[PDB]
């Protein structure tokens, strides 16, 4: 199949051959295959599904990043990413608490631009922790 | 000067040996701790040099 | 007296061997401190593992010390001590615990100690 490398300035998050991945993108979530469309893009706050040989998924949080899928060695670069069991479902539910408090505690436009990103980080965590249960 | 002074000189060289030995170990602790930062930064940078290996084509 | 023409070549080579191993271990103790055991190669780990066994096999229970040790004294003949240290250096007896060598006596008693230790 194809080889995926996922890195951040803090760590290498994954690297190896993979059969399929479903990945966050700029306009919406995107499905990848061997010889998929040779495309580079920015990504929204979200996650990636890593379905390996014998069909085994794992779930990686992608809080921010840029990707490349043109070569047979594909690549996600993450401005922040967290491994799917270092985060927890309880931690993301706390993330919901902060986002909803700052929505109540934001009142202008500039602070709403940060509170909207603080919400997006919580919502993307709240997404991967449910997916993590599969 | 005399033996009294020479004996005092030797004590300052003995003091210097210790301190230049302590900061040899303390340095070797930092050079291993900073090697972890380098080894963690390396994979991200290695990917960036692969990414421009595409962008050149 | 530790010259080939006086003690003979077997004794001389054995004592020079022990001297060279314990000198090297005292160097590697610096590396193990300054850099740690990760730095140490699989050959260098072997000389460390042997030097600890050599160092303990230098211990011996004295007939006059029995009130301290509570263990009966041992007298070891020159041929037996040469044979023991030559043994460890040649890497037979490598597989025994290092505490099998401490305070034991000759090497024939270290294999008896290791059987129950």
């Amino acid at each position: 199949t194809y080889h995926l490398d996922v890195v951040s300035a803090e760590q290498q998050m994954f690297s190896g051959l993979v059969e399929k991945i479903q990945v966050t993108g700029s306009e919406g979530e995107l499905g990848i295959y061997p010889g998929h469309a040779p495309l580079l893009t920015a990504i929204k706050p979200g996650m990636i599904r890593i379905v390996k040989q014998h069909g085994h998924e794992e779930f990686i949080y992608l809080s921010g990043g840029i990707l490349e899928v043109q070569p047979g060695n594909v690549t996600v670069l993450a401005d922040t990413a967290i491994r799917g069991q270092d985060l927890d479902e309880a931690r993301a539910m706390e993330a919901k608490r902060k986002a909803e408090e700052h929505i109540s505690s934001s009142h202008g436009d500039v602070d709403y631009a940060q509170a909207s990103a603080e919400l997006a980080k919580a919502i993307a965590q709240l997404r991967v922790i449910e997916l993590t249960k599969k | 000067a005399g033996a009294k002074d020479i004996r005092s000189k030797i004590a300052s060289v003995q003091n210097t040996q210790k301190i230049t030995k302590a900061m040899e170990m303390v340095a070797a602790s930092k050079m291993r701790k900073s090697q972890d930062r380098m080894a963690a930064s390396r994979p991200y940078a290695e990917t960036m040099r692969k990414v421009i290996g595409h962008l050149a084509h | 007296q530790l010259d080939p023409l006086v003690v003979g070549q077997e004794h001389y080579d054995t004592a020079r061997g022990v001297q060279s191993i314990l000198q090297r271990y005292q160097e590697l103790k610096d590396i193990i401190a300054i850099l740690g055991m990760d730095e140490l190669s699989e050959e260098d780990k072997l000389v460390v593992a042997r030097a600890r066994k050599i160092q303990r096999f230098l211990s011996q229970p004295f007939f006059v010390a029995e009130v301290f040790t509570g263990s009966p004294g041992k007298y070891v003949s020159l041929k037996d001590t040469i044979r023991g240290f030559k043994g460890i250096m040649e890497g037979e007896y490598d597989h025994l615990p290092e505490q099998a060598f401490y305070m034991v006596g000759s090497i024939e008693e270290a294999v008896e100690k290791a059987k129950k230790l």
